[PDB]
């Protein structure tokens, strides 16, 4: 039948009809629609099946071939056409797009590598173009080839792509996750407008290769997915996750990476299954899944097994204990939320972790881990200088590793990133131990925010909805306060009237105005500044001012002289209050570089001549000689600026926010909060000891949304802390080595049988002391994601500690000393705070700048903008019957260029009256439908 | 046995399955994929030279004169990381690439050439991959995210019933390159195949199948 | 077809008229 439709009747009008459907309008020619029809498919250069394409191909079609050639052919395309027409009538499936054996994974070397192509083949049409006239004598393999367009295509992949993002830097966490993120968006993938929701689901391949929980809840969900903590990637580039193999019945622990389209012909047994001691299963019906369902499978079925239950989460899913007590709606927002934790001042722990805190630590650079086992020979804040052991010493070496730790510096999201030494002087390392702790991370653990003592209960409104009640003794031990650099840079142009200047003279700022700037006119290291205060004393030339009459008879009044200089002095931002910690100055080639400039180059001259001094003389002298005339010359060189600015002076600011209400804290389990009041100690509730509780949480979050995590964290946590307050004890007395050790030893081993085996007797006295140390602000407990704590062993902790194994203590009202009636749920929860700090969302506004062609008000925040009063603003003050309200709304507050004005006027002589006229945007509107062959006009004039 | 940053303070541990495989290195993805891009291989299975065999060799048309790919390296970053970082640049190694210009004497099918200009160029700067996958590219730090899109190959989707009433099934079939444009095979609800190539108006499939140099004869013959 | 393109259209009309003949340029500088 398609025949009996077919138009054609030769080739060449096949090719003619191709040729008219493809460029309409062009007459069909035959060299023409062959050459169309021939660069199609069949040629190479424009066409290309890559190796993983021909796989797909050949597997698709049956054929037992993995290889073969780029382009189509004649057999391709038939045997595509017969097995269409099978599918139609034979036995055939339509293939699952969302299949994870059909979707591929494209990393930043392949990208890359594409675009790289991409300038190979721009430049190479001009290397040939130049090439059609050969010459013998005159041209080089330098000359036909221009850099430029290669340069501009990985500059363009590298800065401006939307795979290529801004670095979430706020935590280690946070860098991990993002590092190891998959997006199906980008030029390539789909539209987060235009997606549709199967390719968002959630499907069974994704088991153990892409995250069910870790995506973003918005816009684009399903869509930014994030790996598994052991997926990998095939050769060909489709995600394959392990499996322990399976004999008979015994389960081997050769592990096998199985890809999503290898998982369905096989029966593979669930991590949570038992073995006897020997690899057998305990139970003759195990649970398995086969293609997509679970079921039982007989003992001797099943040829793998899940080689871990953490497998199916991601590591920032992974990473919350008790996850399977939480909904996986809760879940999802406690990992999302987790990855916003800003590093407080310092890193307590997890009190309640999963084990998986070492690995995200020491994965993520950010600590510095021994590269050579030794012994510490000299430990500072800012360095670390280890003797290698003479095992890891190679011949041709002197045995000494240094590590420059980074000091406080400034993050892609303002925070502080600070490294301090987790080891002291002369201590063993050996190879992989942790040496500084990065932000966030305590002793190579991850601890991205406080171990809290929180009680459940309402409290009187103050945590009313999501609300949160903070004692006083929360801010004063300053444990969620964070430092926030931020650079503020000042550039010195060249201007038309004349080039700009940072001197420190600045017309109309008094004497103390200018304190805080050195005679250069840049402010001093080390000087608290305040919301206003000159940073970078800078003044730009202007003439021809043109003044007006009454301001020409003043100044003749006061015998004063209207400066020739306006002054554009970099300022601190209101509100903002820091200290400057570091200043860098960019002086271009030409300029003469000011008396700061000279300053800073000669300090940093004399550090790096220091640097490269104590480098050789801890550990070459002529690497060393060479090198200082490298730095030397790098630091003097002259800085290559934008065109026209002159001189650039950045400022570093060092802010440190404490906490107040509206600051936004967070759980693990999705359980979010705005602080609302922050209570005096004695207003809080206390237990009978008289110790008040940090933080009072709203028991009517927990039931409607089923993330009861939290409460079973509360349990466990303080389970885990009692064990510390008896250790503690036992070291306020100095009670023996042996006690300690008895007592820390049986805290270890707590009944069911737990695969972590911890012997005390290999510990001398003095690791034991150290250990005990290290627990007496708590210990912590390791509760993995699908194999955590049973609530027995939490009752039983409980009472290894004098707990209550309820986990419900009675407590006390500060405010009266009366005991609340039914005992109430305290414990210790790890709560987070989250980088959406109420000083950097309170925002106001009364007149500013305004929009260019419409003359409205502008964004938010960043140009002191008002507030959208949108349509749907509009319609409530319709339905209501505010008039005025909406009419000063829409003209006097936002677009009358004349009202406006009028209005603030006759607001400051106290006649609160408007002239609301006509918007400006109306006049736009009308002169651009008249722009238009519309003539619009008002009647009635 | 306990490494001595973990002998100060050992976390409790619940838990009852025995670990067989260890979490892995959680940056693997990135770093082993700028690793084969950036280093080079006596294979053009990977990266650059990968780029340089697929399109670099090049010949003037009707001309003869050829422009051929010895070898390429990457040259050392004018800056460190924390420079580029201060300054404001992108870590990037300069590329300087060995080309041969062979220029063949006239009337010389056989390969006989004139001469041989063999000379190292420059060609950009790429960008670097820090040492825990990132890239500072104008001294902030940047991360590639990997990307999950659909694999070349044949799918076949028909559609569910949501196009004609009576919820007919229409199959398709669909070729997907790397490089190059689409090749779908569709049904109309009247059951005849039609060709369509980069989505643009249907056409008969037997079309495709003239332009192939077949004739009805073989056609029926085939299927 | 049928094509928008101002572009598809120049082509078509211009393409019309054969290219030329050698001696035929000389005859039209003679004609001018």
């Amino acid at each position: 039948e398609t025949l009996r439709v077919d138009p054609t009747n030769d080739r060449l009008s096949a090719l003619v009809e191709i040729y008219r459907m493809m460029r309409p309008g062009e007459p069909p020619t035959r060299e023409a629609a062959e050459s169309l029809f021939e660069n199609l498919f069949f040629s190479e250069d424009r066409y290309d099946l890559s190796a993983v394409g021909r796989m797909k191909f050949n597997r698709s079609l049956l054929r037992e071939e993995i290889e073969g050639s780029g382009i189509l052919s004649k057999d391709d395309i038939i045997d595509v056409m017969k097995k269409l027409i099978d599918i139609r009538n034979g036995k055939g499936e339509v293939d699952d797009i969302d299949h994870l054996g059909n979707r591929r994974i494209r990393s930043v070397g392949e990208m890359a590598e594409n675009q790289f192509r991409v300038g190979l083949v721009r430049v190479e049409r001009a290397v040939k173009e130049r090439l059609s006239l050969g010459d013998l004598d005159t041209l080089m393999p330098q000359d036909m080839i221009n850099a430029k367009p290669i340069s501009a295509a990985v500059k363009e992949f590298f800065g401006s792509s939307q795979l290529s993002q801004f670095m979430d830097q706020n935590n280690p966490l946070s860098e991990i996750t993002h590092k190891r993120r998959i997006s199906a968006l980008g030029p390539g993938g789909l539209t987060r407008e235009r997606a549709g929701f199967e390719v968002r689901d959630v499907h069974p391949t994704h088991y153990g290769r892409v995250c069910p929980i870790e995506t973003p809840e918005g816009p684009n969900i399903g869509l930014i997915n994030s790996l598994s903590v052991y997926a990998q990637t095939n050769e060909y580039g489709f995600l394959e996750t392990p499996y322990r193999k399976v004999t008979d019945g015994v389960v081997t622990d050769e592990i096998h990476y199985l890809s999503a389209i290898e998982e369905g012909n096989y029966v593979i047994a669930q991590a949570n299954s038992n073995l006897d001691e020997e690899g057998h299963f305990v139970e003759d019906l195990v649970t398995c899944r086969s293609k997509g369902e679970s079921s039982l499978f007989s003992r001797d079925q099943v040829d793998y097994m899940d080689v871990s239950t953490q497998q199916v989460v991601s590591v920032g899913a992974s990473l919350i204990p008790f996850l399977e007590h939480d909904d996986a709606n809760r879940a999802l927002m406690g990992a999302n939320m987790q990855r916003q934790a800003v590093p407080t001042l310092r890193a307590d722990k997890p009190l309640v972790g999963t084990g998986m805190e070492r690995a995200v630590a020491v994965d993520s650079g950010v600590t510095a881990v021994a590269k050579r086992g030794g012994v510490v020979q000299y430990v500072d804040a800012s360095r670390i200088v280890i003797k290698v052991n003479e095992d890891e010493m190679y011949p041709g070496e002197a045995g000494i590793d240094i590590y420059n730790l980074t000091k406080y510096t400034r993050s892609n999201q303002n925070t502080c990133i600070n490294q301090m030494p987790c080891v002291s002087l002369g201590e063993p390392v050996e190879r992989g131990d942790v040496l500084a702790d990065g932000p966030s991370t305590d002793l190579g653990e991850l601890a991205l925010g406080q171990n809290m003592r929180v009680a459940f209960m309402p409290w009187n409104g103050y945590n009313f909805e999501d609300s949160i009640l903070v004692s006083e003794r929360v801010v004063q031990e300053d444990r969620f306060t964070t430092i926030h650099i931020q650079e503020l840079a000042c550039v010195s142009r060249d201007t038309k009237l004349g080039p700009e200047e940072i001197t420190a003279d600045i017309p109309n700022v008094g004497e103390a105005a200018l304190s805080k700037l050195d005679e250069s006119g840049i402010v001093y290291i080390g000087a608290e500044v305040t919301g206003g205060d000159i940073l970078v004393g800078k003044v730009t030339p202007k003439g021809e001012t043109q003044l007006t009459p009454e301001e020409k008879l003043l100044r003749a009044i006061f015998g004063e002289k209207a400066s020739d200089v306006k002054d554009s002095s970099l300022r601190v931002p209101n509100g903002v209050s820091g200290t400057v910690i570091d200043v860098q100055v960019f002086t271009r080639d030409g300029v003469e570089k000011d008396k700061r400039a000279l300053e800073i180059e000669e300090m940093q001259l004399k550090q790096a001549k220091k640097d490269l001094s104590e480098e050789l003389q801890i550990l070459l002298k002529h690497e060393f000689e060479k090198k200082l005339e490298a730095k030397r010359r790098k630091i003097t060189q002259g800085d290559d600026l934008a065109p026209g600015v002159l001189k650039i002076v950045k400022v570093y600011l060092a802010v440190k926010r404490r906490i107040q209400p509206g600051d936004k804290m967070a759980g693990r389990h999705g359980n979010k909060g705005v602080i609302s009041k922050i209570n005096p100690i004695e207003d809080m509730p206390y237990d009978e000891n008289g110790t008040p509780v940090d933080i009072v949480l709203n028991p009517l979050g927990v039931p409607s949304r089923m993330n009861i995590g939290q409460i079973l964290e509360t349990h466990l946590g303080m389970a885990a802390k009692g064990i510390g307050d008896k250790i503690n004890a036992m070291l306020k007395q100095q009670q023996e080595v042996a006690k300690l050790r008895e007592f820390i030893q049986r805290a270890y081993d707590l009944g069911a049988d737990v695969r972590q085996k911890v012997d005390l007797s290999t510990f001398s006295d003095e690791e034991v002391m150290r250990l005990a140390e290290n627990l007496r602000k708590g210990m912590p407990i390791a509760t993995p994601v699908f194999d955590g704590a049973k609530e027995a062993e939490i009752k039983e902790l409980l009472k290894l500690g004098d707990l209550p194994t309820s986990g419900q203590i009675r407590l006390y009202d500060g405010r009266t000393g009366e005991q609340f009636e039914r005992p109430v749920t305290v414990g210790y929860m790890y709560m987070l705070k989250l980088n959406h700090l109420v000083d950097d969302k309170m925002h106001a506004r009364s007149t500013g700048s305004y929009s260019l062609v419409t003359q409205q008000p502008l964004g938010g925040k960043a140009q002191f903008g008002g507030q959208r009063f949108g349509e749907m603003e509009v319609w409530a003050l319709e339905a209501y019957g505010a008039a005025y309200t909406l009419q000063e709304m829409l003209t006097v507050k936002s677009d009358d260029v004349n009202g406006r004005t009028k209005m603030y006027k006759n607001i400051v002589d106290g006649n609160h009256q408007m002239e609301p006229g006509m918007p400006e945007s109306f006049n736009v509107l009308l002169k651009e439908i008249r722009s238009l062959g519309i003539n619009i006009e008002l009647e009635d004039e | 046995v306990y490494s001595y940053t973990e002998k100060k303070r050992i976390r409790k541990d619940f838990g009852k399955r025995p670990q067989v495989l260890d979490v892995p290195y959680l940056l693997s993805i990135q770093l082993d994929s700028f690793q084969k891009f950036i280093e080079q291989d006596p294979e053009g299975q990977y990266g650059l030279e990968a780029a340089f065999r697929s399109v670099f060799p090049i010949q003037s048309y009707s001309g003869n004169s050829e422009l051929q790919y010895v070898s390429y390296r990457l040259g050392e970053p004018v800056f460190d990381v924390q420079e580029c970082q201060i300054r404001g640049v992108t870590y990037s190694a300069p590329l300087r690439v060995k080309l041969r210009l062979v220029i063949y004497e006239r009337e010389a099918p056989e390969g006989t050439v004139k001469d041989i200009k063999e000379q190292e160029v420059y060609m950009g700067e790429i960008p670097l991959m820090t040492d825990n996958g990132t890239f500072v590219i104008n001294g902030t730090e940047r991360v590639i995210v990997s990307q999950l899109h659909r694999s070349p190959g044949v799918f076949f989707d028909s559609d569910k019933g949501k196009t004609h009433s009576s919820g007919k099934v229409l199959y398709n079939a669909r070729i997907i390159p790397y490089r190059g444009s689409w090749l779908d095979f569709e049904f109309d609800p009247k059951d005849n195949l039609f060709v369509r190539i980069d989505r643009r108006r249907k056409l008969p499939a037997t079309i495709i199948l003239r332009a192939l140099n077949y004739t009805t004869e073989q056609i029926l013959d085939l299927f | 077809g049928r094509t928008t393109d101002p572009v598809r259209m120049y082509m078509r009309e211009m393409g019309t008229v054969e290219l030329l003949t050698r001696e035929g340029e000389i005859d039209i500088a003679k004609r001018i």
